[PDB]
RNA sequence: GGCCUGCU
RNA sequence: AGUAGAAACAAGGCC
């Protein structure tokens, strides 16, 4: 029933910004794996992980039916395949960031 | 003409003046060593009494017990332990027909007690055999120390703040593979099963002092802490037994034992007619504690709690289940001497299981020859009988069996018996048709007793018309008469403090007034000579005289500044105002009005660097061994003056391996102070809960600042900083 | 703020921040006890003997700031050397008698009304009037009675939350006394004592003493009224009857 | 259903909810929908109290995050979240300050717009029914309660709210949150009902493992298991079982009773031996005084100066030279200390002002005399155990000695009058009642009659000695002093006098336990020669000094004047003891009070003044050749005080001994002497008890002897 | 020679 | 030597 599509990644140089969405058919969190590992917790919906604390922001429309995630001063360690988008059990296929 | 005092007796009947056979105006006699002697002594008697019992060897402990219970009745006069369980079964149950209820109420209040006790209450006590040092330490510092081992093997049930989960936690800690100690030379040492079993099931022994009345001395023993909450238990239930039961007298004190001597005799006398002839027996029993096996006393409080919840039952039994397994330190050890090398060197007694016998004199070789092979890790089972007077309440139940056990009901015969029991002491009042009626009672009273353990000394018991008798010291001639030679060693200083001495001595003399019946004269003239010695040992003479001392410069100065000087205190050289009818009043409150404001504020100020003050219970309990008694506490009425400091402590902890403790005990003073600072209500209410320090100092900071702001001297600034401290030290505490 | 500031202080070095995190609230009470001091088994020798040692009391640190070390002579008055198990510094016996002559002076006029049972009997005692001595056999019988004569009618238990609220107002917890004669108490001992500075233990000790009653078993010959036991030893005797009548009959 | 509260809520309130679990004592296990329900409550009182702070006006300041200042006061405070003992603290507290009413149940927040409390409760139920239940649980409450419930409802009395609406937007949010995320979960097959009061527990205190097993090896003989023995204790009842081992038990267990007639007891026998030696710490009936006739009073004064002063009055002295020697030691060396005392004392006289306390030299003589170094050195056992010598300390019964006559005439002339008063009594408060004036007359007359005895001189002799040697140990604990023997007494005529019977060197006093020794050497003027009684100085050492001259009719005697020189020891008790002699003449009074008591109960009339003027009731206090001699009253004050000072100054172990077992045999005399018909178990027994204590102590064997002669003249 | 303790 | 009496003191330990 909740199919999620994530918008807005790519390639950015370290230290740029990048606002990452994901549109929607609810608590949603922003997840991210790297080439090298599963899943890693980023940002819930707020709630953020160590690794990126101060750096990055969640934030919803419910009229636009969005969760976006604001990332800033990015480092070659954000890095993953790919920032995935969840609702909670629906989870989406993922945007690829680079970051170097 | 030769003096001689005894011939007085000649006139005056030796009750009207036994006072003069009280020499009790000397030092009375002390223990110079070791007590390892006596220790030795003890068991081996106790262990022969019971000879021809049973021998077994604990699977636990692996220690050598001997059952006598049940065994060969005494074909002599001889003491034995030979106690049949069927016999003392049918006194106890008799004892409840003649009292019925005894039991089961009994038992009721003591369930509530044990189900309502706190740990705390283990504290209150004095010297205890702490087994994580291996020595005598106080009940407090011996109960942390427990408490503290047990938290760390991971036992902390007790934090439950209940006696009963912290006699659950010690039960489990029986269970254990492997405990860890602490010793300080810190070290971590590990003790198997079998170890920590002996260790908790062992005793200390050492020897008694300032005891008169006879030649030899004795030797007396301690328990640990383990054992400690089942016996206060167990004599719980035991005292509310007691107070049941008239003919006991151990629950009460003098007065009211006097009391009830008389109106037994009276009783006992009056209802015989003139056909009935009666005696009285003041009989002493020999050995009373090492014939008393501690298997009869778990018989007879299964007995008793039957009928009763399964817990309580196991948790009364617990206690003679570890005295009958109970083990004890030999001692200090033994020191030698060689004359030829001008030496001394000292031996602990752990080593008496190896050494060899070369040392030793005949008596001491022969000693340790019969008690090694009762040694086991450096201690020797005492299976069979119990030390020291531990269940004193039990045996004067045992006691009051056997005297309700002739009530003419049982006796089914002409004569019959009654009496008072005080444990090891005796009056037993026999009356019969004729003089064969009171042999026969008196014969059949002393086969019950040897059925029962109990032993009868011939040597100090003598029977007599009734009318005159003793018990305890007290001498009945017609009515009791005072003695006032047994409370003649507390009309000193008593060593509390000036207030405290001065109170004491007064209060002393009152009582002794009042019931020892001293003389007016003689009240005073004590009062005079308690005062020439308080002024001579506190270095505070009357002022106006020129006794140079290391005080008398102040006191002179005093003297001459204050001008109406009757007002003055004998602590700070003042003249002496009490009399025979001043003897109730505090020293300060009789001198009030005489005092100069200046000199009376100086003294009784709050702020004076010199008094201190613990807990409600210290306030004003000063605990003076009597002679020829246990230790007893006095209430002594005394205002807080600054002459109401405390003395100086040993000082002598500097120089041993335990220095650390004077560390600790700083630290846990500071931060129980602070506590207090913070819970005025902690000394005289002791505080309860789960919480832990911190959290409630932390809260209550908040809550506090907040209120005294509300209306105070607090402000929005420091208020805020007080928060934002609270917020720091938790963060603290979080790191 | 003093208080929080040395909790802060204590909680900065280690080994206090722990025995203040790890000690439960009950456990209060054994560490306040746990001490190294045995109980003194004859304290008359001792006394006797320590007394002739120099700076044989104690007092707590404040005393260094407020006796000099030496009097005029130079005896010295207290000493910097603190006790074995506390922050208490061993002191002489001179600078107990030196605070009485030159120490800080304060108002003793409410002593009388904390210490009421003592003045009360000063009181009772000094308006007695004697009688002639009669000799006569007195037939001393043992009797239970009352000693304290200002008891309110109260137990230890029944007091103990009405001395807790006359000075630990916070501290009562659930209990609210709920008979009159409690009440009417603690509003007149909160009243009289409301800015009394001696001490809340000593001021909760007196009040348990005045209002708890308590009873003990002596040898009586008449009398029996709680005013007439106090005195039981100068109107009673073996031989001989000294009729008296406190001051408040 | 505690994954929801694993996922959802913070930690911060999680471990509070689980310590309020705690706090109750159930266990979370069995019901888990408390713990959510409870914990949704507590997260409702922060967040409501949260984010509302006030300034120094009303109307809140709410602010979502607290800026940095002084200004982070908080507008609703909490109550819960804390325990019982700490919420009711803060319950009194408020009270007491803001002066409002105590509530009887636990609130949650306290406001100060309004100055009262909050009760928030939000409950499954709807609002507008749990609201009045609550409302009848608090009784007459102006605390103001508010309350949700999941529908999304809001009510409370007086129509108040008492913050902003959009918090409680805020509230509902959460509220539904929660409702449709256990729709998710889909709990409410309980939810709504989970609790209904359940406070139920048993105690439990089961013996198992370690502990079981030695209650079965804590049983009678012939039982395997406590369980078997609890049955049979229970299936027990009597079935006179006592009388069947009576039965059986031997006819030898009796205690047959021996009659007590007048034949039957038989005279203690003394130990035979050598004589009996002297034992005191100073000499009674041998003692010299030299006097000065000053004013000062007996604690007024300095010592040295006085001895000096004492010591110049006597004129004749001689060189010193041996008279008896101690036949053990060595004799010499006393002699060089007396010499080394005399210079000594010379050498404070020169100087400017008398110390108020001299110290002397350690020269070899007083370090033999007063035993230093003599210790054996403390070794390890492991180092000492090849040496034969090396053997326990000599622990056996002390050597017997027989009794001597001059103990009882020592105490023959303990019991005389002098020509002094030795007592000087302190002061009391002025007498008021008639009974104070007749307790003062009896005193007086005590007074009058025991302050001319040689057993008070004896009492301030020993005071003085024992309070000043305990005061040096404790002062001077390594440097041997010198304490001259004071004591001062008031003349007939009423002059005060000072009277020097000798010196004290206490030596070295590092004493630990009560027991442990401090020696000294005692040297006391003397006329009594030590020829005519050697064995009653056993360990003295006795020197001729100088000559005395007394005035006599018999021209003038010019009589020699010995010097008695000894070594002797105390401990810390025995000075204690000893300095608390004055106590015998509180024993002896007493008695004799209360003989005076006792013969007045009969004659309605106090009986004291005849007693002491008329003397002629009298009381057997002695016995001569001829027969039993009786006394007045005063001469038996003097023998008890007598008697008790001498048991204060021969104190021991035996003395105890025989005084309780002694006295049982007095109480069975009596008691025959009374016709009462006493009976025995075993009298032997109790004379070989009596006869044990005596061994060598001359007092012991004094009283055994009075106590033989009392036996012999009683039994008439 | 210097310093520590006196119920631990 | 002395005190004392069923075992001890006649200083202890630490450098």
């Amino acid at each position: 029933q909740v199919q999620l599509q994530e918008s807005g990644g790519g390639l950015v140089q370290a230290g740029g910004s990048l606002r990452l969405s994901c549109a929607a058919s609810y608590a949603m969190g922003w997840f991210r794996q790297a080439p090298g590992k599963e899943r890693e917790f980023v940002g819930a919906i707020k709630h953020y992980g160590d690794s990126v604390k101060g750096r990055f922001t969640i934030s919803r429309d419910n009229a636009k039916n969005t969760v976006y995630l604001q990332m800033s001063s990015l480092k070659p360690e954000d890095t993953a395949v790919y920032y995935c988008a969840a609702a909670g059990d629906y989870w989406g296929q993922g945007t690829q960031v680079t970051v170097s | 003409m030769d003096v001689n005092p005894t011939l007085l007796f000649l006139k005056v009947p030796a009750q009207n003046a036994i006072s003069t056979t009280f020499p009790y105006t000397g030092d009375p006699p002390y223990s110079h060593g070791t007590g390892t002697g006596y220790t030795m002594d003890t068991v081996n008697r106790t262990h022969q009494y019971s000879e021809k019992g049973r021998w077994t060897t604990n699977t636990e402990t692996g220690a050598p017990q001997l059952n006598p219970i049940d065994g060969p009745l005494p074909e002599d006069n001889e003491p034995s332990g030979y106690a049949q369980t069927d016999c003392v079964l049918e006194a106890m149950a008799f004892l409840e027909e003649s009292h019925p209820g005894i039991f089961e109420n009994s038992c009721l209040e003591t369930m509530e007690v044990v189900q309502q006790t706190r740990v705390d209450k283990l504290t209150q006590g004095r010297q205890t055999y702490d087994w994580t040092l291996n020595r005598n330490q106080p009940a407090a510092t011996a109960l942390a120390n427990t408490i503290e081992v047990f938290r760390s093997n991971g036992l902390t049930a007790n934090e439950s703040g209940r006696l009963i989960d912290f006699l659950k936690d010690v039960m489990e800690s029986m269970d254990k593979e492997e405990m860890e100690i602490t010793t300080h030379f810190k070290k971590k040492q590990r003790l198997n099963k079998r170890s920590y079993l002996i260790r908790a099931l062992t005793l200390n022994t050492m020897t008694k002092d300032a005891e008169r009345g006879k030649l030899k001395r004795r030797a007396i023993a301690t328990p640990g802490m383990q054992i400690r909450g089942f016996v206060y238990f167990v004599e719980t239930l035991a005292r509310s037994i007691c107070e049941k039961l008239e003919q006991s007298g151990l629950p009460v004190g003098g007065n009211e034992k006097k009391a009830k001597l008389a109106n037994v005799v009276r009783k006992m006398m009056t209802n015989s007619q003139d056909t009935e002839l009666s005696f009285t027996i003041t009989g002493d029993n020999t050995k009373w504690n090492e014939n008393q096996n501690p298997r009869m006393f778990l018989a007879m409080i299964t007995y008793i709690t039957r009928n009763q919840p399964e817990w309580f039952r196991n948790v009364l039994s617990i206690a003679p289940i570890m005295f009958s397994n109970k083990m004890a330190r030999l001692g200090k050890g033994y020191m030698f001497e060689s004359k030829s090398m001008k030496l001394r060197t000292q031996i602990p007694a752990e080593m008496l299981a190896s050494i060899d016998l070369k040392y030793f004199n005949d008596s001491t070789r022969k000693k340790i020859e019969k008690i090694r092979p009762l040694l086991i890790d450096g201690t020797a089972s005492l299976s069979p009988g119990m030390m020291m007077g531990m269940f004193n309440m039990l045996s004067t139940v045992l006691g009051v069996s056997i005297l309700n056990l002739g009530q003419k009901r049982y006796t089914k015969t002409t004569y019959w018996w009654d009496g008072l029991q005080s444990s090891d002491d005796f009056a037993l009042i026999v009356n019969a048709p004729n003089h064969e009626g009171i042999q026969a009672g008196v014969d059949r009273f002393y086969r019950t007793c040897k059925l029962l353990g109990i032993n009868m000394s011939k040597k100090k018991s003598y029977i007599n018309r009734t009318g005159t008798f003793e018990f305890t010291s007290f001498f009945y001639r017609y009515g009791f008469v005072a003695n006032f030679s047994m409370e003649l060693p507390s009309f000193g200083v008593s060593g509390i403090n000036e207030s405290a001495d001065m109170s004491i001595g007064v209060t002393v003399i009152k009582n002794n007034m009042i019931n020892n019946d001293l003389g007016p004269a003689t009240a005073q003239m004590a009062l005079q000579l308690f005062i020439k010695d308080y002024r001579y040992t506190y270095r505070c003479h009357r002022g106006d005289t020129q006794i140079q001392t290391r005080r008398s410069f102040e006191i002179k100065k005093l003297w001459e500044q204050t001008r109406s000087k009757a007002g003055l205190l004998v602590s700070d050289g003042g003249p002496n105002l009490y009399n025979i009818r001043n003897l109730h009043i505090p020293e300060v409150c009789l001198k009030w009005e005489l005092m100069d404001e200046d000199y009376q504020g100086r003294l009784c100020n709050p702020l004076n660097p010199f008094v201190s003050h613990k807990e409600i219970e210290s306030v004003n309990n000063a605990v003076m061994m009597p002679a020829h008694g246990p230790a007893k506490n006095m209430e002594y009425d005394a205002v807080a003056t600054t002459h109401s400091w405390i003395p100086k402590r040993n000082r002598s902890i500097l120089n041993t391996s335990q220095r650390g403790i004077l560390e600790d005990e700083q630290m846990y003073q500071k931060c129980c102070n602070l506590f207090e600072k913070f819970f005025p209500s902690s000394s005289y209410r002791r505080p309860v809960g789960i919480s832990s320090m911190v959290e409630a100092m932390v809260s209550r900071a908040r809550i506090d600042a907040r209120i005294d702001f509300e209306s105070g001297r607090i402000k929005k600034e420091e208020f805020a900083e007080i928060m934002k401290i609270c917020s720091t030290i938790e963060e603290l505490r979080r790191q | 703020m003093e208080r929080i500031k040395e909790l802060r202080d204590l909680m900065s070095q280690s080994r206090t921040r722990e025995i203040l995190t790890k000690t439960t609230v009950d456990h209060m009470a054994i560490i306040k006890k746990y001490t190294s001091g045995r109980q003194e088994k004859n304290p008359a020798l001792r006394m006797k003997w320590m007394m002739a040692m120099k700076y044989p009391i104690t007092a707590d640190k404040r005393i260094m700031e407020m006796i000099p070390e030496r009097n005029e002579q130079g005896q010295t008055l207290w000493s910097k050397t603190n006790d074995a198990g506390s922050d208490r510094v061993m002191v002489s016996p001179l600078a107990v008698t030196w605070w009485n002559r030159n120490g800080p002076t304060t108002s003793a006029v409410h002593y009388p009304k904390i210490y009421k049972t003592y003045f009360e009997k000063v009181e009772r005692l000094k308006h007695g009037t004697f009688g002639p001595v009669h000799f006569r056999n007195q037939v001393k019988i043992r009797r239970r009675v009352d000693i304290n004569p200002g008891h309110a009618d109260l137990s230890a238990k029944e007091a103990q939350d009405v001395i807790m609220e006359v000075v630990f107002p916070n501290e009562v917890g659930a209990r609210i006394l709920t008979s009159e004669s409690q009440l009417t108490i603690t509003k007149e001992k909160k009243e009289e004592l409301q800015d009394c500075k001696i001490s809340p233990l000593m001021v909760a000790y007196m009040l348990e003493r005045e209002l708890v009653r308590k009873t003990r078993f002596l040898p009586v010959a008449g009398g029996t009224s709680s005013v007439y036991i106090e005195v039981l030893h100068l109107t009673q005797g073996t031989c001989w009857e000294q009729m008296y009548t406190p001051g408040g009959e | 259903m505690e994954d929801f509260v694993r996922q959802c809520f913070n930690p911060m309130i999680v471990e509070l909810a689980e310590k309020a679990m705690k706090e109750y004592g159930e266990d979370l296990k069995i019901e888990t929908n408390k713990f959510a329900a409870i914990c949704t409550h507590l997260e409702v009182c922060f967040m409501y109290s949260d984010f509302h702070f006030i300034n120094e006006r009303g109307e809140s300041i709410i602010v979502e995050s607290g800026d940095p200042n002084a200004l982070l006061k908080h507008r609703f405070e909490i109550i819960e979240g804390r325990d019982r003992t700490m919420a009711w603290t803060v319950v009194n507290s408020i009270c007491n300050t803001t002066g409002a009413e105590k509530p009887k149940f636990l609130p949650d927040l306290y406001d100060y717009k309004e100055n009262r409390f909050i009760e928030i409760g939000v409950t499954r139920r709807e609002v507008h029914i749990y609201y009045l239940e609550k409302a009848n649980k608090i009784k007459s409450e102006k605390t103001h309660i508010h309350i949700f419930s999941f529908t999304g409802e809001e009510m409370a009395t007086k129509a108040d709210y008492t913050l902003d609406e959009e918090s409680r937007a805020r509230i509902k949010t959460r509220l539904f949150t929660i409702r449709q995320e256990m729709a998710s979960r889909g709990l409410w097959d309980s939810f709504r009902q989970s609790e209904r009061g359940e406070e139920t527990i048993e105690e439990r205190f089961e013996i198992t493992g370690t502990m079981r097993r030695l209650a079965d090896q804590s049983l009678p003989p012939n039982f395997s298991s406590l369980e078997n023995f609890r049955a049979y204790v229970d299936g027990f009842e009597p079935n006179g079982y006592i009388e069947g081992k009576l039965s059986q038990m031997s006819k030898e267990v009796n205690a047959r009773i021996e009659p007590f007639l007048k034949t039957t007891p038989r005279p203690l026998r003394l130990p035979d031996g050598p004589p009996c030696s002297q034992r005191s710490k100073f000499l009674l009936m041998d003692a010299l005084k030299l006097s000065i006739e000053d004013p000062s009073h007996e604690g007024e004064g300095i010592p040295l100066y006085d001895a000096i002063k004492c010591m110049r009055t006597f004129f004749g002295w001689k060189e010193p030279n041996v008279v008896k020697p101690h036949e053990k030691g060595i004799n010499p060396n006393y002699l060089l200390a007396w010499k080394q005392v005399l210079a000594e004392l010379q050498d404070i006289e020169n100087e400017e002002k008398i110390p108020k306390t001299k110290n002397m030299k350690k020269t070899s003589q007083l370090k033999w005399a007063l035993g230093e170094n003599m210790a054996p050195e403390k070794v390890d056992f492991d180092d000492c155990k090849d040496v034969s010598d090396l053997k326990q300390y000599d622990s056996d019964e002390p050597e017997l000695r027989s009794l001597a006559s001059w103990i009882q005439s020592e105490f023959n002339k303990a019991c005389e009058l002098t020509d002094s008063s030795w007592i000087e009594l302190d002061e009391i408060g002025e007498d008021v009642a008639p009974i104070e004036h007749i307790a003062s007359m009896r005193r007086n007359y005590f007074t009058a009659e025991v302050s001319h005895c040689r057993a008070t001189e004896y009492i301030m002799k020993g005071v003085y000695i024992n309070t000043a040697l305990l005061n040096a140990s404790c002062a001077a604990m390594d440097d041997f002093q010198l304490i001259p023997m004071i004591s001062k007494c008031r003349t007939k005529e009423g002059r005060r006098k000072t009277n020097l019977y000798g010196f004290i060197i206490k030596g070295r006093s590092h004493l630990r336990n009560d027991t442990d020794v401090v020696n000294f050497v005692s040297m006391e003027f003397s006329l009594t020669d030590p020829r005519l009684e050697p064995h009653k100085w056993e360990k003295y050492c006795v020197l001729e000094i100088g000559d005395m001259l007394l005035r006599s009719a018999i021209g003038q005697v010019s009589r020699p004047m010995f010097l008695y020189v000894r070594t002797n020891g105390t401990s810390k008790i025995k000075m204690k003891w000893g300095m608390e002699m004055r106590r015998c003449l509180l024993q002896s009074l007493q008695q004799i009070e209360s003989m005076i008591e006792a013969e007045s109960s009969v004659k309605e009339k106090d009986m004291t003044k005849e007693f002491f003027e008329n003397k002629s009731e009298t009381w057997p206090i002695g016995e001569s050749p001829k027969g039993v001699e009786e006394g007045s009253i005063g001469k038996v004050c003097r023998t008890l005080l007598a008697k008790s000072v001498f048991n204060s100054l021969y104190a021991s172990p035996q003395l105890e001994g025989f005084s309780a077992e002694s006295r049982k045999l007095l109480l069975i005399v009596q008691a025959l002497r009374d016709n009462l018909e006493p009976g025995t178990f075993d009298l032997g027994g109790l004379y070989e008890a009596i006869e044990e204590c005596l061994i060598n102590d001359p007092w012991v064997l004094l009283n055994a002897s009075w106590f033989n002669s009392f036996l012999t003249h009683a039994l008439r």
